[PDB]
């Protein structure tokens, strides 16, 4: 049985409605921008259009598309080095999804997977990526 | 997957409710042929009034085949 | 469909941890959006790219429990587990489970009226109808007389 | 044009043969200039004025409902004399319609 | 509501510099004794501590989960009050239209004071009459002299106070088990390690419990120039 | 729950401004009038500050109220110009056969119409940036250059005109209509000198007001050009 | 809106009443004179007291 | 559009009378209960019955009109909207081009012709013996 | 004049009709915040001004 809850929005001018406790928990969880991350999936049509604005991103996006990776843009800038981990991460997430989905109702045990390759997780909280917004060419050449 | 560039999508329709906005039957969306006929007549009157400056002062002499009571004697 | 599609409030991200858009006057840093799209990739193109929320796999058992307890919520939770939930899918889930606040008339204290007074309600209504009948007839009578 | 509320004959049928039209006086009473006590100070004379408002008066009917002092315009609804701040809570103009929604009811 | 202006940035979240620096006392303060800012950060710290602990969520009941996030389980008393509050707010900049009032179901006129000016326009169509204004004072069942429409005043009053979302939450919500600071530390180490902070609120909160300036980079975070 | 309006209970600028106005009348020196004008500017600016500080009330109807006031004001500006056009055309039957030199239809009208059009384009770019939450520094200085040239050209024209106000009602109407336009041009300088980027963006009545006013003044010059030069 | 001008506030109690040293209630200026003359007539007028009520307004010679 | 209109061009608050068309009717629909079937007599009025937030559709409209103010990306409008937004700006720019490349050339030609022949090329040469350029707008003579 | 919002209002086609008037009546209105309320207020105005027989006499005079 799921109880109803009051959900309020606004700081000084507050609007109260009734809502689902689980839906509110998901809403706050997705607000943890550092933990839950949006990831991009590409198609060949859109990868080609990217080249019209950033040639380097087109090449890196093509690699992600060829491997069918849902990848964060920040990671995409380092796909050359992160590719082996990303492929391993893809497998582990798929294993976990399958295990949880196939489990019988009422079975809420944690999935068995290698969390060390999945980011962001306690086992691997990620890397300190250096900014790549640095010119490396001499205008006089 | 397949997508559509938002810049070339069609305009969204007005919502269908008790209070519905409809401009289809007004005919005020764009200038019609009648407006362009007004422009053509204006150009014509402008040119005519200058080309033929004796039109407002016509000749009262009239022959009129089939007399004056025939339809082609009124134009 | 409001403000030309520009959100009143939106998230911006910066690659350099010590970057300040107000103190610095450099010309190389490119801001990103909430999904991480660099600013040099136009909106028309980035909005076509499909972005889905990825929660850590340790949350899958919790998202599964939510679906089972509320079967109407299961399809949305399944999308989230499978990494198929976009922002639009989240919005649909959010507004689908919002319910209006309920007011109960049985909880309102009533103005004080004695039991004797409560038994005269039909009589007072009866007087009111006769007053409306007499009013309406008099209107015709007076209109005829004065005009 | 307005000609009063419509009446159905069924609504004009009494429940007793002795029913007549209630003879309740709608004259509020005898009044004059509000008379302040000398002893009362400015604060207590303000309370006195607030307790002499005709628009706060009503007539109670035989069934316990009261017909209030009513006016065509809201000018007669503020305290007399008019206070500095009158309509703090927005006056509510009640409109009536036949529309209804299911959420308001319970079976 | 249509009468409200645009959401502020604060309407979504508060800056971490508004977090009370005495976190240890904040997590021990009763709800009735917490101010608006203190209550915001009590709920956010405790709510995010439970949400950022995935392994414990499936075994946590909705009653306990709602308490941790600071959400009030609804009941008929609180629903009635909240509903009448939102109805009052809506009527601030919206028209007042509804069914014809009768003795069984009087027109409900919400008010904070003991009086509110009301106008009767009669019924629908030909039964509509000119506006008849009257002062609706509490404790009387009003009857329009023209159409016999019954009115009644509803007061949003509770124990020398009017009805507010804060009042409803204080009166009906009950504080649960006292928040344990060990949970804050445990979750802090989970998402914050080796210069990576994936729970910024818990890094600041743990720093304050430690005394302010203890965790790496926090002295530099607290050093401002103006 | 709060009140729908945060009532303003007291104000003292009104007394000062009304006294400042009286000084214009009750004075024995024209220098006093010059300094009095500065006092007026100062206190009108204080009233504008009160308007900006009213933003703290977060009242949705405030933008609408001010916007419609501007509409009424623009209407009054249009109707004042109409009265001058009326004065001009009433004596039309006494024009064009008097021994005076009316203005050419080639030089002044063209350079002025070209100039004022560029002013509109700048304001339009400012509006476009306002829509896009962006700013371009050079824009305001282009306005200053345009105003400088306009002032330079109008001054020379008046000084080199060989007919005076007392020569004919035609000349009086020409000078007066041109001056009335110039005054409205100068009022545009008064408004535009404060243009800056404000982060509350499209809830700022200043931006819409400037766009409307500049368009009014340019459109008014089209009417003047047809009446007098062409 | 939290912390905005309240829609309703209760009046604070009036200031303490003042008595004279002998206990006589202190009286304050009152512009309601009792004119001195021999006339004692009382005129009453039915007056509009809204839409459905009236009031019997009396004018007294004094 | 430039001018603010509460009903259509409401950019000050962003209020919209109806929800987005993208939302399923089961998720959100316009507030319209005019077609509600007659209430059974045995049903009893619990709520106020007053038009307001007790109705689900109105509540969701208020909620969405506040929670729509924060969005991850822009809702790109179509080119028709973009053209309308700056219709006056573009038209004025083309007017400037016309004044430079159309009005400019023939006005110059007329003055040069006037220099040699005393009157503009679109005027009737006089024989009265009066001197000067004379009228310029010949159709207003 | 219908009293139920379910019953539609007849409109001719053109530049001065019931549909043309509905589109523009609420452009500057802060009170027409939703379909139900907007239609109620629209029909209220139409009933009051366009279904008033004597109002048409002034239309002739203008
Ligand atoms: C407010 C000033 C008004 C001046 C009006 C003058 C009218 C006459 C013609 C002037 C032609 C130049 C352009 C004027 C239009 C405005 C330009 C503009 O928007 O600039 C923005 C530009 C950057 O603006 P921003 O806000 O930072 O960026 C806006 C955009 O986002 C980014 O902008 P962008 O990068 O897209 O640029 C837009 C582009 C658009 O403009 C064009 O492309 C127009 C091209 C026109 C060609 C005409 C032929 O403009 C430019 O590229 C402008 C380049 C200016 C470089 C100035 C460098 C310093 C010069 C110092 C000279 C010192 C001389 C000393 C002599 C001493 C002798 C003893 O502003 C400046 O750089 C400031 C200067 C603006 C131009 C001033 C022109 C003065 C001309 C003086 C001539 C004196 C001759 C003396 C001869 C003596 C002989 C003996
Ligand atoms: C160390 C130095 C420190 C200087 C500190 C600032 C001093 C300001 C005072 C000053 O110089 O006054 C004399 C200065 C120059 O006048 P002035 O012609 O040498 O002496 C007046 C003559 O007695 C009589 O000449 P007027 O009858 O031709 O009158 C000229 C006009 C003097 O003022 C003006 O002419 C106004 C100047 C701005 C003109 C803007 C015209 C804009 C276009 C309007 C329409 C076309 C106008 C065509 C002319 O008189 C009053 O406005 O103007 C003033 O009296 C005040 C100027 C400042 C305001
Ligand atoms: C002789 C000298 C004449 C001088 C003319 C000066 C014009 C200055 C303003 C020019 C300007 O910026 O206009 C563009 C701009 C275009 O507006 P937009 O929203 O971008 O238009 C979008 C589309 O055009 C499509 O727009 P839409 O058709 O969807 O409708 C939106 C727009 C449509 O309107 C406009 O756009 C107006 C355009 C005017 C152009 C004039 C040339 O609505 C408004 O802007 C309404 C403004 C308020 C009008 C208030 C009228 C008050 C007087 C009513 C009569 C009272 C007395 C009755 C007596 C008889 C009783 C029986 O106009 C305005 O925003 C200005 C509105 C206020 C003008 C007030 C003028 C005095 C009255
Ligand atoms: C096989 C097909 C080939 C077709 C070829 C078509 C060729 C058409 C050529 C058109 C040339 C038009 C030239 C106009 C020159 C005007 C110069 C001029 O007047 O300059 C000054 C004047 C301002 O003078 P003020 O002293 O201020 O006096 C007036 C105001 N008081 O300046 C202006 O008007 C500025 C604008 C100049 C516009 C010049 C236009 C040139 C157009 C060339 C078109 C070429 C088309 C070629 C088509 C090829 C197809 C195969
Ligand atoms: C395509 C654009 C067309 C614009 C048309 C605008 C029409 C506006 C008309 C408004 C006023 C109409 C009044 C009726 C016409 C009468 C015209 C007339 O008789 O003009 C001359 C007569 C004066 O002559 P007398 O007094 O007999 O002797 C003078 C001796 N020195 O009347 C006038 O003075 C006309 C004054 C009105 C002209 C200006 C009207 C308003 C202009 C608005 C501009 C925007
Ligand atoms: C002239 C008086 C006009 C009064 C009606 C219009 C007032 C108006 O819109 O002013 C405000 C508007 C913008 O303020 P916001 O904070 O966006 O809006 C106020 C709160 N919403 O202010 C301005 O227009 C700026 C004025 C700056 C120049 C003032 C120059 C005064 C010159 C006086 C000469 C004598
Ligand atoms: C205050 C002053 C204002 C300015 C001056 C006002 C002048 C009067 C009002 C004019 C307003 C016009 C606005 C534009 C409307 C428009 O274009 O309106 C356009 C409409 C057509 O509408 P569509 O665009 O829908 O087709 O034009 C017509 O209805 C006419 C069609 C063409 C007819 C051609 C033949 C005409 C013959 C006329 C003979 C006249 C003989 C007279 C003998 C005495
Ligand atoms: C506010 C309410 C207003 C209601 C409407 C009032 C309209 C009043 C019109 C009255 C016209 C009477 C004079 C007619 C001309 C005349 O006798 O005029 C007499 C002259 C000369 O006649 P004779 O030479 O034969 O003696 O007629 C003509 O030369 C031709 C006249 C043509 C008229 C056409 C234009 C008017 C059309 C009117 C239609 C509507 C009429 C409504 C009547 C109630
Ligand atoms: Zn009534």
């Amino acid at each position: 049985q799921v109880p109803d809850v009051f959900a309020t929005f606004g700081w000084e001018r507050r609007l109260t409605v009734i809502h689902h406790p689980g839906v509110m928990a998901i809403s706050k969880l997705l607000d943890q921008r550092t933990v839950v991350k949006p990831r991009a999936t590409f198609n060949q049509e859109l990868v080609e259009e990217i080249g019209d604005y950033d040639e380097d991103l087109q090449r890196k996006a093509q690699v992600a598309l060829d491997n069918g990776l849902a990848i964060e843009w920040r990671v995409l800038d380092f796909i050359d080095d992160e590719l082996p981990r990303l492929l391993a991460e893809k497998r582990e997430i798929e294993k976990a999804r399958e295990q949880v989905m196939s489990k019988a109702p009422g079975d809420y045990t944690q999935p068995v997977f290698d969390s060390s390759v999945v980011v962001p997780t306690p086992a691997n909280l990620g890397r300190n990526y250096p900014t790549l917004n640095l010119p490396s060419g001499d205008p006089t050449e | 997957y397949k997508t559509e560039n938002p810049l070339y999508k069609d305009d969204e329709p007005f919502a269908k409710t008790c209070h519905t906005f409809d401009y289809t039957r007004e005919g005020t969306e764009k200038n019609g042929l009648g407006y362009y006929c007004l422009m053509g007549l204006w150009a014509s009157i402008f040119i005519w009034d200058s080309l033929y400056t004796g039109a407002t002062m016509p000749t009262g002499v009239h022959r009129y085949v089939w007399g004056p009571y025939f339809p082609t004697a009124w134009f | 469909a409001y403000n030309g599609g520009y959100p009143f409030h939106y998230v911006v991200q910066y690659d350099d941890p010590n970057y300040d858009c107000e103190a610095d006057f450099e010309f190389e840093e490119i801001p990103r959006d909430e999904f991480g799209v660099p600013a040099h990739i136009p909106p028309e193109l980035s909005t076509q790219i499909r972005h889905t929320y990825y929660v850590p796999p340790q949350y899958y058992p919790f998202l599964k429990k939510l679906g089972e307890d509320t079967p109407e919520l299961k399809p949305y939770t399944d999308k989230l587990i499978m990494g198929d939930m976009t922002y639009d899918d989240y919005e649909e889930m959010f507004y689908k489970f919002a319910k209006p606040l309920k007011i109960y008339r049985s909880r309102l204290p009533l103005p004080y009226r004695t039991d004797e007074e409560i038994s005269q309600e039909k009589y007072v209504n009866w007087c009111g109808r006769w007053y409306s009948y007499r009013q309406r007839l008099q209107g015709d009578y007076y209109s005829r007389h004065y005009f | 044009i307005y000609e009063g509320q419509t009446v159905q004959e069924s609504e004009l049928i009494p429940q007793e043969d002795d029913w007549v039209i209630e003879e309740t006086n709608f004259c509020l009473g005898r009044n004059c200039y509000v008379r302040f006590r000398e002893e009362d100070d400015l604060a207590r004379r303000a309370l006195h004025q607030m307790d002499s408002q005709l628009n706060k008066m009503h007539t109670r009917l035989r069934d316990g409902t009261v017909i209030p002092y009513m006016s065509f315009h809201p000018d007669e609804m503020v305290d007399r004399p008019a206070p500095i701040h009158t309509f703090s809570e927005k006056p509510l103009l009640k409109w009536t319609w036949d529309e209804t929604y299911e959420e308001a009811y319970d079976d | 509501y249509r009468h409200w202006h645009r959401m502020s940035e604060d309407d979504w979240a508060l800056p971490l510099d508004s977090m009370p620096e005495d976190v240890k006392t904040l997590m021990a303060t009763p709800q009735t004794e917490r101010g608006f800012v203190e209550d915001y950060w009590y709920n956010r710290i405790r709510g995010e501590a439970t949400l950022l602990d995935p392994e414990a969520l499936p075994s946590k009941s909705y009653i306990a989960l709602a308490r941790d996030m600071g959400l009030q389980i609804v009941d008929e008393p609180s629903s009635h009050m909240m509903g009448l509050i939102e109805l009052y707010e809506y009527l601030r900049g919206a028209s007042f239209v509804g069914p014809f009032g009768t003795i069984e179901n009087p027109v409900l006129v919400p008010a904070v004071g003991q009086e509110r000016v009301v106008a009767c326009t009669g019924g629908v169509g030909d039964e509509e009459h000119f506006t008849l204004w009257f002062r609706c004072r509490e404790g009387f069942m009003y009857r329009c002299g023209e159409c016999d429409q019954i009115f009644m005043l509803v007061r949003l009053y509770y124990e020398d106070r009017y009805w507010t979302q804060t009042l409803v939450r204080d009166t009906f919500m009950s504080d649960g088990d006292m928040f344990d600071l060990k949970t804050l530390e445990r979750v802090h180490k989970m998402w914050n390690k080796d210069e990576m902070v994936r729970w910024e609120v818990g890094y600041w909160a743990q720093d304050y419990v430690l005394g302010k300036g203890v965790l790496p980079g926090m002295v530099e975070e607290h050093t401002r120039v103006n | 729950f709060e009140l729908n309006i945060n009532i303003i209970n007291y104000n003292y600028l009104g007394i000062i401004i009304t006294v400042i106005i009286s000084i214009y009348i009750y004075n024995n020196s024209n220098i006093i009038s010059v300094y009095n004008s500065n006092l007026l500017l100062i206190n009108i600016n204080i009233w504008m500050k009160y308007n900006i500080l009213d933003m703290l009330n977060l009242n949705v109807l405030d933008y609408k109220i001010l916007l419609w006031i501007v509409v009424i004001i623009i209407s009054n500006e249009i109707l004042l110009f109409v009265s001058f056009y009326w004065i001009y055309y009433h004596n039309y039957i006494n024009y064009y056969h008097v021994n005076i030199l009316i203005l050419n239809s080639y030089n002044i009208v063209y350079n002025n119409i070209i100039l004022l059009t560029l002013l509109s384009t700048i304001v339009n770019i400012k509006f476009y940036n306002y829509i896009l939450s962006y700013y371009k520094y050079i824009l305001s200085y282009l306005i200053y250059y345009n105003n400088y040239m306009f002032n330079n050209k109008i001054i020379l024209e008046y000084k080199n005109n060989s007919n005076y106000t007392n020569d004919s009602v035609y000349m009086t109407s020409y000078f007066y209509i041109i001056l009335l336009h110039y005054i409205h041009i100068y009022d545009s300088i008064i408004l535009i000198v404060v243009y800056n980027y404000v982060n509350y963006k499209n809830i700022n009545n200043y931006y819409i007001n400037i766009n409307i006013y500049y368009h009014l003044i340019e459109v008014l010059y089209i009417v003047i050009s047809i009446l007098l030069y062409l | 809106r939290i912390g905005g001008p309240p829609v309703f506030m209760q009046f604070p109690p009036p200031p303490p009443k003042e008595y004279l040293a002998d206990g006589t209630p202190k009286t304050y200026p009152l512009h309601q004179p009792v004119f001195d003359h021999g006339y004692t007539w009382e005129h009453w007028y039915m007056t509009n007291a809204g839409v459905f009520h009236t009031v019997y307004y009396g004018e007294f010679a004094k | 559009k430039h001018f603010f209109t509460d009903g259509a061009n409401d950019y000050v608050t962003g209020w919209e009378n109806t929800p987005p068309l993208k939302f399923p009717a089961s998720v959100m629909k316009p507030c319209d209960y005019s077609m509600t079937k007659p209430i059974p007599k045995h049903w009893k009025l619990r709520g106020s019955g007053i038009h307001g937030p007790e109705n689900t559709d109105l509540m969701k409209l208020v909620l969405w009109n506040r929670l729509k103010q924060k969005r991850p990306q822009r809702e790109v409008p179509n080119i028709n909207y973009l053209k309308d937004s700056i219709r006056l700006e573009l038209s004025v720019n083309w007017w400037l081009m016309s004044c430079i490349f159309l009005w400019g050339p023939w006005l110059h030609w007329g003055q040069e012709y006037q220099k040699v022949h005393e009157q503009p090329p679109w005027a009737m040469k006089r024989i009265d013996g009066l001197r000067g350029e004379g009228y310029f707008t010949w159709f207003l003579e | 004049p219908p009293t139920r919002l379910s019953t539609p209002l007849y409109s001719e086609g053109g530049a001065f009709t019931v549909n043309w008037w509905r589109n523009r009546y609420g452009l500057y209105s802060r009170r027409q915040t939703d379909p139900m309320l907007a239609e109620f207020l629209f029909r209220q105005q139409v009933k009051e001004w366009f279904y008033d027989v004597p109002s048409y006499n002034y239309a002739a005079l203008v």
